[PDB]
DNA sequence: TTTGCCCGGA
DNA sequence: TCCGAGCGAA
DNA sequence: TTTTTT
C-alpha cells in the first residue's frame, strides 16, 4: 500500500536483499516443490519472514498467490456460542491466525485445517479437468501463540494427509511449540539484517521518494536504532522524513514510539523512587499500558532491557533485575492476570535497589 | 515416491521395518500365533516409532482388506470427552467383530478381537481416562485397546495398571544408523563418513529429525547440481547449529565477566535467531566435559542449566533467560 | 441365506417396535424355525419386556438354525425409518453374523435398499418367566385401560391395582387428593370386546411406579384388549395379543414400605 | 437495647420468666439487633430455662451467635485487619475462620485483597522488614495465586485446590501487611481495565483485518509499529493545514481500506505524550465537517462485507 | 467374550471367579464372607490402590449371593456410566425401592469407582441409602477417599485393600506358572514381586511379556534378564555402578559412566532416579541436610523430566545434585 | 436380609437420644407442650439429627403423621418451583389437628438448597405459621441464608462424647449378647471420632468377622483414623522419623498420594499448637506437592520432599 | 465504601 | 436514537 | 463455577 514499508516490499526470491544464504537455501527448496516438507520459520520480529513465505509460494505457484481476499468462516462451541474467524486466502493457499480465538483455536485446527486436508478442490483457471492437481497449503501465523490442545490437535493431520495439504508455520521463537511439532517441521532459521543491508534498503527508499539527505550517516543511525527490525526501520525513516518536511538532517532526532516513551518514563520512576506510593503510581501506568494493547510479555522486555540500561546501577543490582525477569516472564507464561506478575516484579526491582 | 516427504515415504511397512524396538517387537510378533493380544501402553520421546508400530501391527494381524472394519483409531485431532468416551468408544468397543472372508482367513491371523487406538491419550482428560477403565476390563473378549503417549505421567494410574507398557527407546547411531544408511542409499545421497552419525547425534533421539534433516541436506546439494559430499558442516548450518566460533565467544565473554560487556554481546547475538535451547545443550557439553573446570563449578552450572533448561520448556522469553543464565555463569 | 424374514409391508414390524420403545435400549432377537422371539430389559432393571411373533406374521419363512441378534433399539427404529411403510421387508441374516440386514424392496419399480446394523455382543438368558398359577387373571379393553392410567397419573407417581372377589380397584393418592375407580366384571355378548373378565384364587393388593404404566400403555395401538396377570410374590404381567403373537410386559411392584 | 428493653421484659412477665435486664445487651449483641431472633431466642430458652442471667448468659450467647458472611467490602477490612493475625488474635479468629471469609465471595475477595493489599500501615511487620518487603513478599504470593487460579478453572476443573487459592490469593499476603488502613477500602479496578482491554482488543482486530491486504504484520506490529506513523499520515496533516489535508488524508484511508469508524479507533489507542483527545477537540468544527462530507460523498473500497 | 479364554489377556483370564480365589486380603475376605453366611450384610466401601481385588472381591460376592444369574439381579454402575442426579433421582432410586423382576430376594446396587461421581449425585445418595436398607444394600469402591462426601463415608462400613504382600503374589504366581507350563528363577520371582508394587495387574502383565519373550517357552526359564530385557529396566547392577561412580569418581568419569551404561540398553533416566532413591533411602546419613538437599533435587528433577525437556542436562543436574548433597556429610 | 444395626436401633423415641443432653431435653418438653418453632438443627455427621426430628414429628402428630408431614430431602427435587407451588400448598391446606399440634416441613440436609429457592420460603413461613412449623437439618449452617436463620430456633449440635458412645454401645451390646473387653470398646470409639454411626458399623463388623470384640479384633480390621498418623507426620522431631512415619503407615498401607496431601493440608490448617506463620509457609509447601500431585506425578519421592520442606521451614 | 462495556428491546 | 443486562471473556 | 465444620 501506500506507507513506504509497504509500497516496496519484495514480491519473489529475486527481489530479496539480505540473507543471501537463506535465499540459496528457499530456492533450493522451490527447485523440487513436490516432496516439500512442513515448515516452520523462526526468527526475530520485522525481519521479512512472511516476506519470504510469500516469495516462496510465489515461486513455487505463481503470482497469483498474491491475489488476496478475506473471508468469515463461522463455528460454534459446545456451550453454543458463535465465534467467526476471519480467514485469507488465494487460489492457491490459505492464510490463519488461530490465536484470534483464544483458548478456542482448538476448533479451528480440529474442524477449519482438518477439511481442507481431506478434501478436493476445483479449479477452472489452471487444470483442464477442472480438479486442482497440487496439494493445499496453510500458512499458520503467529504459531508460537497456539495452545497446547491446538498443536497437539495437528499432529496426526500433519503425517495422514501429507498428500493432500503442506503446512508452513511462522513464529518469532520456538520455545513455545512442543517438541511433537518441531520433529514434524524443516526448522528455517531466518537472521535480522546486518546494519549495512538496512542501509541500502532504506537507500534505495530515499532514492525512489526523492528525499533530501544531508548525510547517509542518517541511514546508519537508523538502522542502529532499530535493533535488525527492518519494519521498524523504514516505518521510523517515513516517520522522519514527515516530521522534518521530507528532508532529513544530521541533527533530526530519532523517533521514538508512544509506549516506548512511557515505559522509559516507568524506569527512571522506579530508579528514583522506592516506596509503596511510587508502586501505586506505577499500577496506574501498567494498566494504561494494558488497556491500550501492549501485551504484558512486551512490558516486561522492554522494562527489563531500560532498566539494565541505566548508567547509575551497580552490578549486584543488574543482576537482581535480570533473575527477577526470568522469574516474572515464566510467571507470565503460567498465569492469566499480568498486571499481578508485573507488579511483583516491579516491588521485587525497587526492594532490590 | 516423489510426492512424499521422506518421513512418510519410508514410514515401516511391517513389523521387520522397526528398527530399535525389538524388546517389544518380539512380544508383538509372538501374538500373531498365540492370539492374547493385551491392552498396550506404548510411551516414549518423539519420533522413536510408536504410530508406525502400532499401524504395522494391524496391518499384519488382520490384511489390507479387513482392518479398516476391525479398528477404531482416535487421536489428538479428534473430539475425545467424557460423552465421547461414553458413548462412541464405548459402543464400538461393545459391537461383534466383524466376520473375516475365506480368503482373509487364509492369508491372516485373524484373531477374534478389534483393536482401538487412542493416540496422543496423554491429551485426554482425567475424566474422560476414568471413564475407561471397566470398559476396557467388561469387553476384553472381542476388544483391545492401545494408548500412546509422549508423557506417561499425564495416564491415570488405574489405566497404566490395566494396560501392558512398552517403553519406546531413543534412538542414535548406536542404534538407528543402519536404517539411516538404507534411506541414504535408496535415495543416492552422498556423505563424507561421519555426517550420518552426526545426524543422528544432532537428532537426540528423534529419528524423524534425522531423516526429514537428511532430506534437507539432499536437497541442498541437489540444487548446488556439483556432485560433491555433503558434509559436516552443512548439516549442522541445517539444524541450527551454533558455530564453535560463536560458542567459543560466548565462552570468553562469560570468562571476562563483565556484566555489560555479556548484555551486548547477548543483544547482538539474538538478532541471528539461534534458539535458546540448542545454545543451552551446546554450553552444556562445552562446560561439563572441559577438563579445566573443577567439581564445585560443575555441580553449581549443571544446577544453572537444569533451572534454566526447565524455564525456557514453558514457553519463555529466550533472550531474558539466556542472559539471566550467562550473568549467572559468570559470576561462579 | 441362513435367515430369511420377509413382512409384507414394512409398517407391521415398525409398529411392533414403537410397541416398546420407550422403554427399553438393547433388545436380544432370537430366531428360531417356529418363529423370532425377544427380551430386553429397563434400564433400572424393573420392567422386561417380552415379544413373540410366529411365522404366520410373515409372507416367508426361514431359518435354517437359532441364531440371536443383539442391537441397540434406536439404530434399528432409525433404519427402520429410512424405508417406506409399503416397501416389502426381509430381514436377512447368515450363520456367526456381525450384523442383520434389513433389505426394503417394492414390486413396482427395481429398487433395492440395503441396510446392515451391526450386531452387538448381548450375552443373555431369557429365563422364561412366567409363573405358573397367577393370584388373579383379568381382561379388559386397551382404552379404558389406557383412561384409568392417565387419569390416575395426574393425581401420584404410584398406582395400586387391589382385586378381590368381583371387582378391580386403581387407586392412587397424592399431594392434591386422590382417585379411585372401581370397575366389576361384565359380559355383553353383543359386544364381546368391551367385555371385563375376573377370575382369581388369593386377592391381591400392588403397587406400581406410574411412568412405568404409562410406558406399557402404549401397546394399547397394537391390540384392543389387555390382560393383566397379578401374584403376591411375582412381577405383574401385562399382555397384548397380536394377530400371530404377543407383546408382554413384566413389571416388578414397589417394596411394601 | 434501650429501645426494647421495656418490650422483652413485658414478654418476661406475660410468660412468667426471670430475666434480669443487664443481660439484655448481650442478648442484643448475640443477635446483631434482629428483634425477631432474640423474641425465637427467649421463646426456645424458656422452655426448660425459667432464668437468663449472668449465671448462663454466656453459653446461651455462645450458642446463638450470628454467624452471617459479610459483603466484598467488610471482607476485605476484615482481612486486612492486624488483630486477627496476632497470637491472641490468631487464637481467637482461626485460619479456618479467614478461609471461610474467603468463601463468603470467592470471586471478589482474591481481587479485593490484591486491590487494597498496599494501602494499609502495616502493624504485623517483622523485625527489620521494611513495608515495601513486605509489601514485595505480599506480591509474589498473589501471582504464585493467580497461577493456582489459572489451574482451577482450566478444562481440569481442579475445584479441590480452592483452598490453597484461598491462602495464595488473600490470607497470605494479607497476614504480610496487615495493619490499619490508610484510607477508605477501594472497589477492584480489574474488572473494569479488563473490560477496557478487551473493548480496545476488538477494535484493534477490525482495524488489523481491515489494513490485513496492505500491511505485513500481526495485530500486535500493528499497534507498536504501524499505528505511529499512521497518525502521521491521518492526524497531523490536518494540524498544519486545516482542510486542505482533506483529500490527502482520504486517500490513505483508501488505500487502506479505513472507515470513519476506523479513524476515531485509531487516534483512540495512543498514549502519553501522543494522546490526542485534546488535539482533536481543538481542530475546527469546520475541518471535521468537511472531513465527513467529503467521506460521505464518495464510495469506498471494502475489505470484508458482513464481518 | 470371543472363542476361549485362552484369547484372553492374563490379567483378565485370571480374574477370581469365587471368593477363594482372592489373595491377600483375608481379613476382609473372612468377614464379609460370614456377612453373608449369617444373611447380615451392610453398606459396604471398598478403598484401596489399583489391582489389589476390589472389583473382583465384590463381583465374587455377589456370584456367591446370588448364584450364577447374579448380573441380572444387581444394578452395577461405574465411571463408564452417566451418574448424575436425575440418574440417582430415577434409575437408582426405582431400583432401589422395587422388587426383583427374575428372583425374590434382596437387591444390591454397586457403585464401582465412586470417586468420579460429583457431590451433589453423593448427596442425593444419602436418602436413598438409608431409606431403602431393608430391601436394598449399596456397595461402593475408591481409589481416593478425598472425593467421597463425609455423609457418605459415614453411611458405609469401611475395608481397606492393602497392596498385596509377597506371600499372595508368590502363590498366585506358582498357580499362573502351573497353568501356563512356565518356568520361573528365585531372582527373577524376586525381582518381578519388587517391581510390581504390590500390584497384580503388574505381575500378570509382565509375566504375559516375558512367556511371549522366551525362544522356546517349554523349555527356556524365565531369568530376571528376561524380565529387565522385557520392561526395558535397568539392572541392580547397573544402578551401583552408578551410584558409585557418582560418589567417588571426577565429573568426567561420572558423566561418562552415566552415558555408557544408559546406552548399553537404551535405559531410561527416570528409572536410574527411582533406583538410586531406593538405594540412598537405606543409608545412613550424618546429616539431615544431606537427606534434605537429595529429596527436594531429586524430586524438582522428577517432576521436570515429566514434562520433557533436554535429556542430558537432567543427567548431569542428577550427578550434581548428588555430589553436592554428599558434600554435607563432610 | 436381616437390618444393619444401624438401621435396627435408630431411636424411635427422643429418650433414646444420647448427647446434646440440654437441647434434646428441650425437645421433649415441645414434643409435650406443642407448639413447635421453625428450627435449624446443625452438626457434624451421625450425631442424631435426622432422628431427632422425626422422633419430635412422630410424638408430636401420633397417628396424623401420614398427612401432616411433607419431607424432603437432597434425593427430592427442590427447586424454586417445588418451594412455590408443593411446599406452598401444603402449608395452605386444611388439617384439623389436636390444640398445640401443627403440620410439620421437613427439609434434611436443607444446606444443598439454592439460595433463591430458601428465598421464596420466608413468606411461607411467616403467613402459614398458625397451622405449619419448619424443621432444618444441616451440616454447614453458614450454608443458610441469614433471613431464614432469623426465623428460626438455632440448635447447633456437639460431637458425642466418649462417654454418650459408650453408653449407646453397651445398650446394644446388652441387647445384641456381645462378648468385649474395655479396651476393645475404647478402641471403636478412638475409630470412630464421635461419629455414632461409624461406632456401631465398626461394632458389627469386629462382632462378624472375630466374635470377640477386643483391640486386637477391632485393629485387625478397623484402621486408626488416618488424620492422626498425618499429625503424627507433621509434628515429629527429626526428619527421618517422619519419613518413617509416611513410609510404614501410609504409603505401605495403600493410601493415594492425593488423600495424603489433602489431608496434610486440612490437618496443618488446624494445628491450633504451631503459630499461624509457619503453618501458612507449611500450607505452601504442601501446596505445591498438591499441585505436582494433580499433575499427575503424585510418587512416594514428592511426598518425601514435600516433608523434607516442611522439616527445613520448622528450624 | 461496586467498573466498563454496552444486551435486547423500545 | 437511547438504554444500561450481566459478565469479566485482553 | 464452590472446600470444609469439631
Ligand atoms: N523405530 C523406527 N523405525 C523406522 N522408522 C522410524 C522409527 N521411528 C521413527 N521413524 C521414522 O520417523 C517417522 C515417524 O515415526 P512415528 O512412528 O510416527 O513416531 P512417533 O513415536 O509416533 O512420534 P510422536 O510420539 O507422534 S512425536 C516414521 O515414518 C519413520 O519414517
Ligand atoms: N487379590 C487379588 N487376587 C487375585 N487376583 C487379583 C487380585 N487383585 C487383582 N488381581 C488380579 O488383577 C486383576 C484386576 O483385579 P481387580 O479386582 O479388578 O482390581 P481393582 O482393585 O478393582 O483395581 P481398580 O481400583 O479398578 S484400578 C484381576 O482380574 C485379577 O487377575
Ligand atoms: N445421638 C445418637 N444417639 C443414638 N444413636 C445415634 C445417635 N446419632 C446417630 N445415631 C445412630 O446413627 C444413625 C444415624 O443417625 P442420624 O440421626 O441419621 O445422623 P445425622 O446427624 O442425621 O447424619 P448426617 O448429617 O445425615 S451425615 C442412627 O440410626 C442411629 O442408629
Ligand atoms: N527491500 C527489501 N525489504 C524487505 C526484505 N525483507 C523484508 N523486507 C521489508 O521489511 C518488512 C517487514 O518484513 P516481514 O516479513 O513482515 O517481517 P516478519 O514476518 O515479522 O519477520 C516488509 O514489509 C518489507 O517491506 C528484503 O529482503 N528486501
Ligand atoms: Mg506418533
Ligand atoms: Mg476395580
Ligand atoms: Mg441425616
Amino acid at each position: 500500500m501506500s506507507l513506504w514499508v509497504d509500497k516496496y516490499r519484495p514480491k519473489s526470491l529475486n527481489a530479496l536483499s539480505h540473507n543471501e544464504e537463506l535465499t540459496n537455501f528457499l530456492k533450493s527448496l522451490s527447485d523440487q516443490p513436490r516432496d516439500l516438507p512442513h515448515l516452520l520459520l523462526y526468527g526475530p520480529n520485522g525481519t521479512g519472514k512472511k516476506t519470504r513465505c510469500m516469495a516462496l509460494l510465489e515461486s513455487i505457484f505463481g503470482p497469483g498467490v498474491y491475489r488476496l481476499k478475506i473471508d468469515v468462516r463461522q463455528f460454534v462451541t459446545a456451550s453454543n456460542r458463535k465465534l467467526e474467524l476471519n480467514v485469507v486466502s488465494s487460489p492457491y493457499h490459505l492464510e490463519i491466525t488461530p490465536s484470534d480465538m483464544g483458548n478456542n483455536d482448538r476448533i479451528v485446527i480440529q474442524e477449519l485445517l482438518k477439511e481442507v486436508a481431506q478434501m478436493e478442490q476445483v479449479d477452472f483457471q489452471d487444470s483442464k479437468d477442472g480438479l486442482a492437481h497440487r496439494y493445499k497449503c496453510v500458512i499458520i501465523n503467529e504459531a508460537n501463540s497456539l495452545t497446547k490442545d491446538a498443536q497437539a490437535a495437528l499432529r496426526r493431520t500433519m503425517e495422514k494427509y501429507s498428500k493432500n495439504i503442506r503446512l508452513i508455520m511462522v513464529c518469532d521463537s520456538m520455545s513455545p511449540i512442543i517438541a511433537p511439532i518441531k520433529s514434524r517441521c524443516l526448522l528455517i532459521r531466518c537472521p535480522a539484517p546486518s546494519d549495512s543491508e538496512i542501509s541500502t534498503i532504506l537507500s534505495d527508499v530515499v532514492t525512489n521518494e526523492r528525499i533530501q539527505l544531508e548525510t547517509k550517516d542518517i541511514l546508519k543511525r537508523i538502522a542502529q536504532a532499530s535493533n535488525g527490525n527492518l519494519r521498524v526501520s523504514l516505518l521510523m525513516l517515513e516517520s522522519m522524513a514527515l516530521n522534518n518536511e521530507l528532508a532529513l538532517k544530521s541533527s533530526s532526532p530519532i523517533i521514538k514510539p508512544d509506549w516506548i516513551i512511557v515505559i522509559h518514563k516507568l524506569t527512571r520512576k522506579i530508579v528514583k523512587e522506592r516506596s509503596v506510593n511510587s508502586l501505586i503510581e506505577c499500577r496506574a501506568v501498567l494498566y494504561d499500558l494494558l488497556a491500550h494493547c501492549i501485551p504484558a510479555n512486551i512490558i516486561l522486555k522492554e522494562l527489563t532491557f531500560s532498566l539494565l540500561d541505566v548508567e547509575t546501577l551497580n552490578t549486584t543490582n543488574k543482576s537482581s533485575i535480570i533473575e527477577y525477569s526470568s522469574v516474572f516472564d515464566e510467571r507470565l507464561s503460567l498465569g492469566n492476570k499480568a498486571i499481578f506478575h508485573l507488579e511483583g516484579f516491579i516491588a521485587k526491582v525497587m526492594c532490590c535497589l | 515416491l516423489a510426492q512424499q516427504p521422506w518421513v512418510e515415504k519410508y514410514r515401516p511397512k511391517n513389523l521387520d521395518e522397526v528398527t530399535a524396538q525389538d524388546h517389544a517387537v518380539t512380544v508383538l510378533k509372538k501374538t500373531l500365533k498365540s492370539a492374547n493380544l493385551p491392552h498396550m501402553l506404548f510411551y516414549g520421546p518423539p519420533g522413536t516409532g510408536k504410530t508406525s508400530t502400532i499401524l504395522a501391527l494391524t496391518k499384519e494381524l488382520y490384511g489390507p482388506d479387513l482392518m479398516k472394519s476391525r479398528i477404531l483409531e482416535l487421536n489428538a485431532s479428534d473430539e475425545r470427552g467424557i460423552s465421547i468416551v461414553r458413548e462412541k468408544v464405548k459402543n464400538f468397543a461393545r459391537l461383534t467383530v466383524s466376520k473375516p472372508s475365506k480368503h482373509d482367513l487364509e492369508n491372516y491371523p485373524c484373531p477374534p478381537y478389534k483393536i482401538i487406538i487412542l493416540d496422543e491419550a496423554d491429551s485426554m482428560t482425567a475424566d474422560a481416562q476414568s471413564a475407561l477403565r471397566r470398559t476396557m476390563e467388561t469387553y476384553s473378549g472381542v476388544t483391545r485397546f492401545c494408548l500412546i503417549c509422549n508423557y506417561v505421567t499425564r495416564i491415570i494410574d488405574p489405566l497404566a495398571s490395566r494396560c501392558s507398557k512398552f517403553r519406546f527407546k531413543a534412538l542414535d547411531a548406536s542404534n538407528a544408523i543402519d536404517r539411516l544408511r538404507f534411506i541414504s542409499e535408496q535415495e543416492n545421497v552422498k556423505c563424507d563418513d561421519g555426517v550420518l552419525e552426526r545426524i543422528l547425534d544432532i537428532s537426540a533421539g528423534d529419528l524423524r529429525r534425522g531423516i526429514t534433516l537428511l532430506q534437507s541436506a539432499s536437497k541442498g546439494a541437489q540444487y548446488l547440481g556439483d556432485g560433491k559430499n555433503i558434509t559436516s558442516t552443512q548439516v549442522e548450518e541445517l539444524a541450527g547449529v551454533v558455530p564453535h566460533d560463536i560458542l567459543i565467544e560466548i565462552v570468553e565473554k562469560v570468562k571476562s565477566g563483565d556484566f555489560d560487556e555479556i548484555k551486548k554481546y547477548v543483544n547482538t547475538f539474538m538478532k541471528s535467531g539461534w534458539s535458546a535451547a540448542s545454545v543451552v545443550n551446546q554450553l552444556h557439553e562445552y562446560y561439563i566435559t572441559n577438563d579445566n573446570f573443577d567439581t564445585n563449578f560443575k555441580n553449581q552450572i549443571s544446577w544453572l542449566l537444569f533451572t534454566t533448561d526447565s524455564r525456557l520448556n514453558n514457553g519463555t522469553n529466550e533472550h531474558i533467560q539466556l542472559l539471566n543464565l550467562l550473568v549467572k555463569i559468570s559470576q561462579l | 441365506s441362513m435367515l430369511e424374514a420377509k413382512f409384507e409391508e414394512a409398517s407391521l414390524f415398525k409398529r411392533i417396535i414403537d410397541g416398546f420403545k420407550d422403554c427399553v435400549q438393547l433388545v436380544n432377537f432370537q430366531c428360531k424355525e417356529d418363529g423370532i422371539i425377544a427380551q430386553a430389559v429397563d434400564d433400572s432393571r424393573v420392567l422386561l419386556v417380552s415379544l413373540e411373533i410366529g411365522v404366520e406374521a410373515f409372507q416367508e419363512y426361514r431359518c435354517d438354525h437359532p441364531v440371536t441378534l443383539g442391537m441397540d433399539l434406536t439404530s434399528l427404529s432409525k433404519i427402520l425409518r429410512c424405508g417406506n411403510n409399503t416397501d416389502t421387508l426381509t430381514l436377512i441374516a447368515d450363520n456367526t453374523p456381525d450384523s442383520i440386514i434389513l433389505l426394503f424392496e417394492d414390486t413396482k419399480k427395481d429398487r433395492i435398499a440395503e441396510y446392515s446394523l451391526k450386531l452387538m455382543d448381548i450375552d443373555a438368558d431369557f429365563l422364561k418367566i412366567e409363573e405358573l398359577q397367577y393370584d388373579s387373571t383379568l381382561s379388559l379393553p386397551s382404552s379404558e385401560f389406557s383412561k384409568i392410567v392417565r387419569d390416575l397419573s395426574q393425581l401420584s407417581d404410584s398406582i395400586n391395582i387391589m382385586i378381590t372377589k368381583e371387582t378391580i380397584k386403581f387407586v392412587a393418592d397424592g399431594d392434591i387428593g386422590s382417585g379411585s375407580v372401581i370397575i366389576k366384571p361384565f359380559v355383553d355378548m353383543e359386544h364381546p370386546e368391551t367385555s371385563i373378565k375376573l377370575e382369581m384364587d388369593q386377592p391381591v393388593d400392588l403397587t406400581f411406579g406410574a411412568k412405568y404404566l404409562l410406558d406399557i400403555i402404549k401397546g394399547s395401538s397394537l391390540s384392543d384388549r389387555v390382560g393383566i396377570r397379578l401374584s403376591s410374590e411375582a412381577p405383574a404381567l401385562f399382555q397384548f395379543d397380536l394377530k400371530s403373537g404377543f407383546l408382554q410386559f413384566f413389571l416388578a411392584p414397589k417394596f411394601n414400605d | 437495647a434501650n429501645s426494647i428493653k421495656s418490650r422483652l421484659m413485658t414478654i418476661a412477665i406475660r410468660e412468667k420468666f426471670k430475666l434480669d435486664p443487664n443481660v439484655i445487651d448481650r442478648l442484643i449483641q448475640t443477635t446483631r439487633g434482629d428483634i425477631r431472633q432474640v423474641i425465637n431466642l427467649l421463646s426456645t430458652i424458656s422452655t426448660t430455662t425459667k432464668t437468663i442471667n449472668h449465671e448462663n448468659i454466656n453459653e446461651i450467647s455462645k450458642a446463638w451467635e450470628k454467624n452471617i458472611a459479610l459483603k466484598p467490602f467488610d471482607i476485605a477490612h476484615k482481612m486486612l485487619d492486624g488483630q486477627i493475625y496476632s497470637d491472641i488474635g490468631s487464637r481467637n479468629f482461626t485460619l479456618n475462620d479467614k478461609i471461610a471469609l474467603y468463601f463468603d465471595d470467592f470471586d471478589f475477595t482474591p481481587l479485593m485483597i490484591q486491590e487494597n493489599y498496599l494501602s494499609t500501615r502495616p502493624s504485623v511487620l517483622k523485625p527489620g522488614q521494611s513495608h515495601l518487603e513486605a509489601v514485595a513478599e505480599a506480591a509474589n504470593c498473589i501471582s504464585l495465586g493467580d497461577i493456582v487460579e489459572k489451574k482451577i478453572r482450566s478444562s481440569e476443573q481442579l475445584w479441590s485446590l480452592l483452598p490453597l487459592h484461598a491462602v495464595l490469593s488473600s490470607v497470605y499476603p494479607a497476614s504480610k501487611v496487615a495493619g490499619h488502613m490508610a484510607g477508605r477500602i477501594n472497589f477492584t479496578a480489574w474488572l473494569g481495565q479488563n473490560s477496557k482491554s478487551a473493548k480496545y482488543y476488538r477494535l484493534l482486530q477490525e482495524i488489523h483485518y481491515h489494513t490485513r491486504l496492505g500491511t505485513s504484520t500481526d495485530k500486535i506490529g500493528l499497534r507498536l509499529d504501524y499505528l505511529p506513523t499512521f497518525r502521521k499520515r491521518l492526524l497531523d496533516p490536518f494540524l498544519k493545514q486545516g482542510a486542505d489535508a482533506i483529500s490527502s488524508v482520504i486517500e490513505v484511508m483508501d488505500d487502506y481500506y479505513l472507515t470513519k469508524e476506523d479513524w476515531d479507533s485509531i487516534m483512540e489507542f495512543f498514549v502519553g505524550p501522543d494522546v490526542t483527545t485534546a488535539i482533536i477537540k481543538k481542530i475546527p468544527a469546520t475541518v471535521k465537517s468537511g472531513f465527513t462530507r467529503k467521506y460521505n460523498s464518495m464510495t469506498h473500497p471494502v475489505a470484508i462485507y458482513r464481518t | 467374550e470371543k472363542r476361549s479364554k485362552e484369547n484372553l489377556p492374563w490379567v483378565e483370564k485370571y480374574r477370581p471367579e469365587t471368593l477363594d480365589e482372592v489373595y491377600g486380603q483375608n481379613e476382609v475376605i473372612t468377614t464379609v464372607r460370614k456377612f453373608v453366611d449369617e444373611g447380615k450384610l451392610p453398606h459396604l466401601l471398598f478403598y484401596g490402590p489399583p489391582g489389589t481385588g476390589k472389583t473382583s472381591t465384590i463381583v465374587a460376592l455377589a456370584r456367591e449371593i446370588y448364584g450364577k444369574n447374579y448380573s441380572n439381579m444387581v444394578l452395577e454402575l461405574n465411571a463408564s456410566d452417566d451418574r448424575g442426579i436425575d440418574v440417582v433421582r430415577n434409575q437408582i432410586k426405582d431400583f432401589a425401592s422395587t422388587r426383583q423382576i427374575f428372583s425374590k430376594g434382596f437387591k444390591l446396587i454397586i457403585l464401582d469407582e465412586a470417586d468420579a461421581m460429583t457431590n451433589a449425585a453423593q448427596n442425593a445418595l444419602r436418602r436413598v441409602i438409608e431409606r431403602y436398607t431393608k430391601n436394598t444394600r449399596f456397595c461402593v469402591l475408591a481409589n481416593y477417599a478425598h472425593k467421597l462426601t463425609p455423609a457418605l463415608l459415614s453411611r458405609c462400613t469401611r475395608f481397606r485393600f492393602q497392596p498385596l504382600p509377597q506371600e499372595a503374589i508368590e502363590r498366585r504366581i506358582a498357580n499362573v506358572l502351573v497353568h501356563e507350563k512356565l518356568k520361573l528363577s528365585p531372582n527373577a520371582e524376586k525381582a518381578l514381586i519388587e517391581l510390581s508394587n504390590g500390584d497384580m495387574r503388574r505381575v500378570l502383565n509382565v509375566l504375559q511379556s516375558c512367556k511371549a519373550t522366551l525362544d522356546n517357552p517349554d523349555e527356556d526359564e524365565i531369568s530376571d534378564d528376561v524380565i529387565y530385557e522385557c520392561c526395558g529396566a535397568p539392572r541392580p547392577s547397573d544402578l551401583k555402578a552408578v551410584l558409585k561412580s557418582i560418589l567417588e569418581d571426577d565429573w568426567g568419569t561420572a558423566h561418562y559412566t552415566l552415558n555408557k551404561v544408559r546406552s548399553a540398553k537404551g535405559l531410561a533416566l527416570i528409572d536410574l532416579i527411582e533406583g538410586i532413591v531406593k538405594i540412598l533411602e537405606d543409608y545412613e546419613l550424618q546429616n539431615e541436610e544431606t537427606r534434605v538437599h537429595l529429596l527436594t533435587k531429586l524430586a524438582d528433577i522428577e517432576y521436570s523430566i515429566s514434562k520433557g525437556g533436554n535429556d542430558q542436562i537432567q543427567g548431569s543436574a542428577v550427578i550434581g545434585a548428588i555430589k553436592a548433597s554428599f558434600e554435607n556429610e563432610t | 436380609l436381616q437390618l444393619p444395626w444401624v438401621e435396627k436401633y435408630r431411636p424411635q423415641v427422643l429418650s433414646d437420644i444420647v448427647g446434646n443432653k440440654e437441647t434434646i431435653d428441650r425437645l421433649q418438653q415441645i414434643a409435650k407442650d406443642g407448639n413447635m418453632p421453625h428450627m435449624i438443627i446443625s452438626g457434624m455427621p451421625g450425631i442424631g439429627k435426622t432422628t431427632s426430628v422425626h422422633c419430635l414429628a412422630h410424638e408430636l402428630l401420633g397417628r396424623s403423621y401420614a398427612d401432616g408431614v411433607l419431607e424432603l430431602n437432597a434425593s427430592d427435587d427442590r427447586g424454586i418451583d417445588v418451594v412455590r407451588n408443593q411446599i406452598k400448598h401444603f402449608a395452605q391446606k386444611k388439617l384439623h389437628l389436636p390444640p398445640g399440634k401443627h403440620k410439620i416441613v421437613i427439609l434434611d440436609e436443607a444446606d444443598s438448597m439454592t439460595a433463591g429457592a430458601q428465598q421464596a420460603l420466608r413468606r411461607t413461613m411467616e403467613l402459614y405459621s398458625n397451622s405449619t412449623r419448619f424443621a432444618f437439618a444441616c451440616n454447614q449452617s453458614n450454608k443458610i441464608i441469614e433471613p431464614l436463620q432469623s426465623r428460626c430456633a438455632i440448635l447447633r449440635y456437639s460431637k458425642l462424647s466418649d462417654e454418650d458412645v459408650l453408653k449407646r454401645l453397651l445398650q446394644i451390646i446388652k441387647l445384641e449378647d456381645v462378648k468385649y473387653t474395655n479396651d476393645g470398646l475404647e478402641a471403636i470409639i478412638f475409630t470412630a471420632e464421635g461419629d455414632m454411626r461409624q461406632a456401631i458399623n465398626n461394632l458389627q463388623s469386629t462382632v462378624a468377622g472375630h466374635g470377640l470384640v477386643n483391640a486386637d479384633n477391632v485393629f485387625k480390621i478397623v484402621d486408626s483414623p488416618h488424620p492422626l498418623i498425618v499429625k503424627k507426620m507433621l509434628l515429629a522431631s527429626n526428619l527421618e522419623d517422619s519419613i518413617q512415619i509416611l513410609r510404614t503407615d501410609l504409603w505401605k498401607k495403600g493410601y493415594s498420594s492425593i488423600d495424603i496431601v489433602t489431608t496434610s493440608f486440612r490437618v496443618t490448617k488446624n494445628l491450633a499448637q504451631v503459630k499461624e506463620s509457619v503453618r501458612l509457609e507449611m500450607i505452601k509447601e504442601i501446596g505445591l506437592t498438591h499441585m505436582r500431585i494433580l499433575e499427575g506425578v503424585g510418587t512416594y519421592l514428592q511426598l518425601a520432599s514435600m516433608l523434607a520442606k516442611i522439616h527445613k521451614l520448622n528450624n
